[PDB]
C-alpha cells in the first residue's frame, strides 16, 4: 500500500483531457523543436568540451605513434 | 470559492474535430478512437509477425 | 477476501505491487529505461544461452568445432550464436549507462539498492569473462591464461589459488569444463540478485531527475512506464539487431577464429572491450601486485561513492561544476578504454598512467571537494 | 468512413479486436514476406542461385 | 611498434549491407580452391552437400565428391579402407597431420581456410591483396632461403610461394583466367566458406529494419498517446487565502 | 569589494533551479534533519513549497521551464527553511554531545 | 524433435545435460512459491483442527 | 563431465577414478536422488493422510 500514504497535499487543482480529445505529438514547430534546441544549447558547453578534449588527445597520441615508426634520415646521413 | 474556478483553454492541444465548442464531440468520436486503436491494432500485428 | 483479485492473490499481488499499481515519479527520463532493459537483456541471454548450450561440447578437442558446427548445421544456430554474442555487449553498454545515470543523479544514496547493484556488475563480469573462453579460440585461451594468472601476484597464497582455479598447471580441459559450469550457473544468480535489487529499490521507490521528493506527483507504473519501457526496448533493440545482423563481428577479435594453440602467443592479448578500461588501469602501475590492486579498486571504488557525497543536493541537475566534472570522468573512461586497446609503448604508456590517475582523483578527491565548494557558493 | 467503420466492427469489441489482430497478422505476413523477398532479389539480380540455376538445371552433359 | 602495409578496400559485389554474394563468382572460386589451393590448404568445415543449391546442382555435387576417395572403417576384420566420396563428406585434408604438412612446405603450416577471411584483419581485401601483391624485396631487406617476399604479409617473408598465375586453370564457364580474376573469385568463395548464412543473414536484416521502423513508429505514437494526459495537464494553487 | 556576492549570484544563476520556479531551499536533499525541519514549517509555507515542488516536477516531465519573467530572482529567493534547519541541527549536536559526556 | 534426430544420439545427450543443469534451479524457484502459498494459511496439524489456540 | 556420446561414459568414470573424492561426490549425488524421492513420497503421503491438499 503506497498510494494513499505518500504526502499531505492541499489546494492544488489540476486539469487534464482524455487522450482522445487531444493530439499525441502537438505543436512540433511552435513548441517542440524550439525546446529541443533550447535543451541542446544549455548543455553543449558542459558535455562537448571534455569529449572534444578527448578526441584531440586521441588524434595526437595516434599520429605521434605513427610518427615514431617513421625513419629519421638524420641517422644515415654519414653512412658512406 | 469554487464558483470562481474554470477549466483552462485546451485549444492548443485539442484534436481538429473537437476544436469548436459548439459542435457535438460525439460525432467525431468513433473516428478519433478508431484511428488510435487502428495504430494499436497494427502494433500488435507487427509484433505478432 | 477483497474486491479485485489483482490485490488479494498471493502472487498477482506481487506482480501488481511492482509492475502495475507501483508508484512511479511522473518526471523520470529515458535514463531510467535501463533497469528494464538490463532485465530484458538478462532474460534474453539466458534464452539464447540455453539454446547454444544444447549444442555445445566442453572439451578442448571439441569446443571450437562444437560452436562452429552449431553455426554451420543447427537451424538458425548462426543467428542464436550471434544474438548471444552481441547480446553480451548490449548488456554492458546498458549496464554502463545504468550506472552512469545512478552516479549523475545520486541514486547511489539508496545504499542497499546501489550495493547490490555493484554486486550485479561484478557477477556479470565473471559471467561474461568465463563465457568468452567457451569457444576455445586463440584469444579465448590466451586471454584466460593471462587474466587468471594475474592472481599469482597475490602474496603467499597466490600460485596456489591459481593452480586451484585452473584445475591443473595451465588453462587446459579441466578449466574449460569448470568454466562452462560457472557460465551456466552465474546468470541464474544474477536473476536472483536482481530480485533483491528491486526489492530494496521498492522500499524507497524510484529517484527522479530533479532530485526532490516526488510524492506530490506519482503515477501508476502501468501504462505510463510499461509503455515507456516497451518503447525504449525497441529504440535500443534496433541498433543491436542492426549490428548483430549487418556487421556481426564488428566487435570481435579475428584472432578468435583460430583454434586455441598453446604454441603461438598472439601479438596483442587483450580482453573484450567492456574490460579494456580496467585492463588499462592495470598496466598503468608497473608492478604486478600494485596493478592488480589498482584493477580491483577500479571497480570496487563504486562501493565508496555513497560515502563521497558532500553536496546538499542529490542530483547534479543544479550543479554545473559537478556536471563538467562528471562528463570529464566519462571522457576519461573513454580514453582509458582506448589506451587499453593499444600496445604498451610511448605515447600510450604515459597517457595511460595519466588517465588512470585522473580517474581516481576525480572520484576520490575532486568530486567530493567540488561538492563542498558548491555548497558554499549557495550560501550553505 | 473507414476509421469510423473500423472502430465499430473491428476495434470496439475486444473479441473482434483480437480476431482482427490475428487475421491481420496472417495477411500481413503473407504480404510482407513476398514483398521483402521481392525487394531483396531485385537488388541482387543475377547473383542468386535462383537466377543462374538454369545453366546447369537440365542443360549440361 | 613495427611497420606494416594495410590492404585497400576493393568494392566487393557483396559489401553492401543489402548486397548478396555473386554465386557465379563463388562457383568459380570453388574451382580455384579445388584445383589449386586444396593442394596444401585444408577446408575442414565445408562438405560437398554444402554446394548444393548454392553453386552446384545436387548431381554435380554428387560427382565432385566421388572424384575423391575417403577413409572409412573399420570393416569386419577391423581394417581401414578406401571408398568414393558422398556429399556428406567434408573436403579432403591434404595431409594426415600438421607435422606432415610442415614437412612438405619447409616447416611452414598452410592454415585451414574455413574461416580465413574472418581470421585475418581485412578478410578478402587482405587475402586478395596478399595473393596478387608478391614482389621483390626493397633495398636493405633480405628474405631468408625458402620464404618469399610479400609486403602485405606481416614480416614480409611468407612461406607461401605465389600460388596463382594467369591461365593457371580454365574456368569452365568461359571466363578469362587472369591472375586477378582468380584471386577475386577465390576470395569471394572464401567469404562464403567462412559464413554461408551471408545472404540469408542480410535478407533478414532487411526485414528486421522494415519491421523495426514500423514497430518503433507505432509504439512511439502509443507512448505519446497515453502520456498526452500528463504532457498537457494544467494545475493551479488555490488557497482560501 | 563584492567578489563573494558576484560569485554567489553567478552560481545561483548558473545552477538554474530558479527556471523551474524553485527556491534554493526547495532543492535541499531530504536527509534526517531537513525532514524534521520541514515538519516545523508553518502550514502556509509548507503548502506553498509543495505546490512549487509539484509544479517543478510537472515541468520536468514536460521538458519545459517557466517563462523568463517567472524565474526566481537571486535577491528575492526566500530562505524559508534555513532558520528552522539550523536550530534542528543545533539541537542534535547538543544531544549528540551530551550523550557522550 | 525432442531427440534432435532419428534416435537417441549425441544431440540428445547434450540437450539433456542442459535440461538436467537447468531444471533443479526451476525447482528451487518453485519451492519459494510453494512455501509462499503455504505461509498464507500456516501449517496444518495431525488432529486437523484449528491450532491458533496454541502456536 | 563431458556431454558427448564419445566421452560421457568415461568422463564419469575418469571422475570417480581421478578426481579427489570424485567417487564420493558421484555416489552422494546418485544416491541423493533416491533419498530425494523417498522423501518426496512420504511428504506426499503425509499430505494425503492429513488432508493437507485442502
Ligand atoms: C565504463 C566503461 C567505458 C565505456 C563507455 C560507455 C559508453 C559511453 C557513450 C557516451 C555517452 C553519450 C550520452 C549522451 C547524452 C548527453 C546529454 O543529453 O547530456 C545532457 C543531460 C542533462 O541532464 P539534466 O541536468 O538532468 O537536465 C534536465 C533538463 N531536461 O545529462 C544526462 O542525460 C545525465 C547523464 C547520464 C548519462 C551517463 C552515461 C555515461 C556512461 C558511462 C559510464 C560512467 C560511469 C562510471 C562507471 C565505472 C565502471
Ligand atoms: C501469422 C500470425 C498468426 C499467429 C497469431 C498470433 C497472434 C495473436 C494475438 C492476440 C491479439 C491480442 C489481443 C489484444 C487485446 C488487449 C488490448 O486491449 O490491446 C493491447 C493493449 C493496447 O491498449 P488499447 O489501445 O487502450 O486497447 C483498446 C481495446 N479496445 O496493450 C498494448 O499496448 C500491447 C500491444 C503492443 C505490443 C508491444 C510489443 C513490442 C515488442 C517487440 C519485440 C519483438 C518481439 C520478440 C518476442 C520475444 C519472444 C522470445
Ligand atoms: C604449396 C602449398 C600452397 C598452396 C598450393 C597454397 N598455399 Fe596458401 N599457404 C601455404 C603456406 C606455406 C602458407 C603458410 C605461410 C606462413 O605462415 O609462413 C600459406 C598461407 C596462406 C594464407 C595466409 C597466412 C597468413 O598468416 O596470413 C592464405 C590466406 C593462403 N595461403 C591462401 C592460399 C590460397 C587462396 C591458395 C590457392 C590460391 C593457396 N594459399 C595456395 C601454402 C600453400
Ligand atoms: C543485473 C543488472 C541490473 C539489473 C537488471 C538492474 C535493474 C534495475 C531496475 C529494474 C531498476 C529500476 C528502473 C531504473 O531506474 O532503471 C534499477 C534501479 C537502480 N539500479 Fe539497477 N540494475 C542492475 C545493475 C545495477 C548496477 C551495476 C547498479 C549500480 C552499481 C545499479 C543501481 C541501481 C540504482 C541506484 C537504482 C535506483 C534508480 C533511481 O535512481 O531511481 N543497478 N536497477
Ligand atoms: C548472463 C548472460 C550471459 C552473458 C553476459 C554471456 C556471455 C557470453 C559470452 C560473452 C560468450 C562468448 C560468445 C562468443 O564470442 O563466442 C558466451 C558464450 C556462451 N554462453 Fe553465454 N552468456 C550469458 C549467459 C549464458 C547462459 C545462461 C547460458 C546457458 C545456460 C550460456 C551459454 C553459453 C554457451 C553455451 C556459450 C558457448 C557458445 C558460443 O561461444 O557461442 N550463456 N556467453
Ligand atoms: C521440491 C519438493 C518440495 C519441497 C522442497 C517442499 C517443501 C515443503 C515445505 C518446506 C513444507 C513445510 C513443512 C512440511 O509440512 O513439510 C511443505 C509443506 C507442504 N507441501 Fe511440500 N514440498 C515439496 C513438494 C511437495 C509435493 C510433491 C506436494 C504434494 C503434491 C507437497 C505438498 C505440500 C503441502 C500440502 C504442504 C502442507 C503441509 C501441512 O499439511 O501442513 N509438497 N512442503
Ligand atoms: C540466399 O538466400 C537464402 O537462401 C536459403 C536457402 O539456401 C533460404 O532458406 C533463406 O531464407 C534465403 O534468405
Ligand atoms: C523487431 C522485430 C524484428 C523481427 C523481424 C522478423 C524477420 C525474421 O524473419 C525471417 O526472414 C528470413 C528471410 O526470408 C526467413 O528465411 C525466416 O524464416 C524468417 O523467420
Ligand atoms: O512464503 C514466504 O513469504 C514471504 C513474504 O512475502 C517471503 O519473503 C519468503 O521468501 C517466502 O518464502
Amino acid at each position: 500500500i503506497h498510494f494513499g500514504n505518500l504526502a499531505r497535499v492541499r489546494h492544488i487543482i489540476t486539469y487534464s483531457l482524455s487522450p482522445f480529445e487531444q493530439r499525441a505529438i502537438p505543436n512540433i514547430f511552435s513548441d517542440a523543436l524550439p525546446n529541443v534546441w533550447r535543451r541542446f544549447s544549455s548543455q553543449v558547453f558542459k558535455v562537448a568540451p571534455p569529449f572534444l578534449g578527448a578526441y584531440l588527445l586521441y588524434s595526437w597520441g595516434t599520429q605521434e605513434f605513427e610518427r615514431l615508426k617513421r625513419k629519421n634520415p638524420a641517422d644515415y646521413e654519414n653512412d658512406q | 470559492v469554487h464558483n470562481d474556478v474554470t477549466v483552462p483553454d485546451f485549444s492548443a492541444y485539442r484534436r481538429e474535430d473537437v476544436m469548436d465548442a459548439t459542435t457535438s464531440s460525439q460525432t467525431s468520436s468513433e473516428d478519433r478512437k478508431g484511428f488510435s486503436y487502428l495504430v494499436t491494432a497494427t502494433a500488435c500485428v507487427a509484433t505478432a509477425y | 477476501m477483497a474486491p479485485n483479485i489483482r490485490k488479494s492473490h498471493p502472487l498477482l499481488k506481487m506482480i501488481n505491487n511492482s509492475l502495475i499499481d507501483l508508484p512511479a515519479p511522473s518526471n523520470i527520463s529515458a535514463w531510467w529505461n535501463f533497469g528494464s532493459l538490463l532485465a530484458v537483456c538478462l532474460m534474453t541471454q539466458i534464452l539464447t544461452g540455453l539454446l547454444l548450450a544444447m549444442h555445445y561440447t566442453a572439451d578442448t578437442s571439441l569446443a571450437f568445432s562444437s560452436v562452429a558446427h552449431t553455426c554451420r548445421n543447427v537451424q538458425y544456430g548462426w543467428l542464436i550464436r550471434n544474438l548471444h554474442a552481441n547480446g553480451a555487449s548490449f548488456f554492458f553498454i546498458c549496464i554502463f549507462l545504468h550506472i552512469g545515470r545512478g552516479l549523475y543523479y545520486g541514486s547511489y544514496l539508496y545504499k542497499e539498492t546501489w550495493n547490490t547493484g555493484v554486486i550485479l556488475l561484478l557477477t556479470l563480469m565473471a559471467t561474461a569473462f568465463v563465457g568468452y573462453v567457451l569457444p576455445w579460440g586463440q584469444m579465448s585461451f590466451w586471454g584466460a591464461t593471462v587474466i587468471t594468472n594475474l592472481f599469482s601476484a597475490i602474496p603467499y597464497i597466490g600460485h596456489t589459488l591459481v593452480e586451484w582455479a585452473w584445475g591443473g598447471f595451465s588453462v587446459d580441459n579441466p578449466t574449460l569444463t569448470r568454466f562452462f559450469a560457472l557460465h551456466f550457473l552465474l546468470p541464474f544468480a544474477i536473476a536472483g540478485i536482481t530480485i533483491i535489487h528491486l526489492t530494496f529499490l521498492h522500499e524507497s521507490g524510484s529517484n527522479n531527475p530533479l532530485g526532490i521528493s516526488s510524492d506530490s506527483d506519482k503515477i501508476p507504473f502501468h501504462p505510463y512506464y510499461s509503455f515507456k519501457d516497451i518503447l525504449g526496448l525497441t529504440l535500443m533493440l534496433t541498433p543491436f539487431l542492426t549490428l548483430a545482423l549487418f556487421s556481426p563481428n564488428l566487435l570481435g577479435d579475428p584472432e578468435n577464429f583460430t583454434p586455441a594453440n598453446p604454441l603461438v602467443t598472439p601479438p596483442h592479448i587483450k580482453p573484450e572491450w567492456y574490460f579494456l578500461f580496467a585492463y588499462a588501469i592495470l598496466r598503468s602501475i608497473p608492478n604486478k601486485l600494485g596493478g592488480v590492486l589498482a584493477l580491483a579498486a577500479s571497480v570496487l571504488i563504486l562501493f565508496l561513492i555513497p560515502f563521497l557525497h558532500k553536496s546538499k543536493q542529490r542530483t547534479m541537475t543544479f550543479r554545473p561544476l559537478s556536471q563538467t566534472l562528471f562528463w570529464l570522468l566519462v571522457a576519461n573512461l573513454l580514453i582509458l578504454t582506448w589506451i587499453g586497446s593499444q600496445p604498451v609503448e610511448h605515447p600510450f604508456i604515459i597517457i595511460g598512467q595519466m588517465a588512470s590517475l585522473s580517474y581516481f582523483t576525480i572520484l576520490l578527491i575532486l568530486f567530493p571537494t567540488i561538492g563542498t565548494l558548491e555548497n558554499k557558493m549557495l550560501n550553505y | 468512413a473507414l476509421l469510423r467503420q473500423a472502430y465499430s466492427a473491428l476495434f470496439r469489441r475486444t473479441s473482434t479486436f483480437a480476431l482482427t489482430v490475428v487475421l491481420g497478422a496472417v495477411l500481413f505476413e503473407r504480404a510482407f514476406d513476398q514483398g521483402a523477398d521481392a525487394i531483396f532479389e531485385h537488388l541482387n539480380e543475377g547473383k542468386l542461385w535462383k537466377h543462374i540455376k538454369h545453366k546447369y538445371e537440365a542443360s549440361e552433359e | 611498434g613495427e611497420l606494416e602495409l594495410h590492404p585497400p578496400a576493393f568494392p566487393w559485389s557483396h559489401g553492401g549491407p543489402l548486397s548478396a554474394l555473386d554465386h557465379s563468382s563463388v562457383r568459380r572460386g570453388f574451382q580455384v580452391y579445388k584445383q589449386v589451393c586444396s593442394a596444401c590448404h585444408s577446408m575442414d568445415y565445408v562438405a560437398f552437400r554444402n554446394l548444393i543449391g548454392v553453386t552446384h546442382t545436387e548431381a554435380e555435387a554428387k560427382a565432385l565428391a566421388e572424384e575423391v576417395e575417403v577413409q572409412d572403417g573399420p570393416d569386419e576384420n577391423g581394417e581401414l579402407f578406401m571408398r568414393p566420396g558422398k556429399i556428406s563428406d567434408y573436403f579432403p585434408k591434404p595431409y594426415p597431420n600438421p607435422e606432415a604438412a610442415r614437412a612438405a612446405n619447409n616447416g611452414a603450416l598452410p592454415p585451414d581456410l574455413s574461416y580465413i577471411v574472418n581470421a585475418r584483419h581485412g578478410g578478402e581485401d587482405y587475402v586478395f591483396s596478399l595473393l596478387t601483391g608478391y614482389c621483390d624485396p626493397p633495398a636493405g631487406v633480405v628474405v631468408r632461403e625458402g620464404l618469399h617476399y610479400n609486403p602485405y604479409f606481416p614480416g614480409q617473408a611468407i612461406g607461401m610461394a605465389p600460388p596463382i598465375y594467369n591461365e593457371i586453370l580454365e574456368y569452365d564457364d568461359g571466363t578469362p583466367a587472369t591472375m586477378s580474376q582468380i584471386a577475386k573469385d577465390v576470395c569471394t568463395f572464401l567469404r562464403w566458406a567462412a559464413e554461408p548464412e551471408h545472404d540469408q543473414r542480410k535478407r533478414m536484416g532487411l526485414k528486421m529494419l522494415l519491421i523495426s521502423a514500423l514497430l518503433t513508429s507505432l509504439l512511439y505514437y502509443m507512448k505519446r498517446h497515453k502520456w498526452s494526459v500528463l504532457k498537457s495537464r494544467k494545475m493551479a494553487y488555490r488557497p482560501p487565502k | 569589494g563584492r567578489l563573494m556576492d558576484r560569485i554567489r549570484k553567478w552560481y545561483y544563476n548558473a545552477a538554474g533551479f530558479n527556471k523551474y520556479g524553485l527556491m534554493r531551499d526547495d532543492t535541499l536533499y531530504e536527509d534526517d534533519d531537513v525532514k524534521e525541519a520541514l515538519k516545523r514549517l508553518p502550514e502556509d509555507l509548507y503548502n506553498e513549497r509543495m505546490f512549487r515542488i509539484k509544479r517543478a516536477l510537472d515541468l520536468s516531465l514536460k521538458h519545459r521551464i517557466l517563462p523568463k519573467e517567472q524565474w526566481v530572482k537571486y535577491e528575492e529567493d526566500k530562505p524559508y527553511l534555513e532558520p528552522y534547519l539550523k536550530e534542528v541541527i543545533r539541537e542534535r549536536l547538543e544531544r549528540e554531545a551530551w550523550n557522550k559526556k
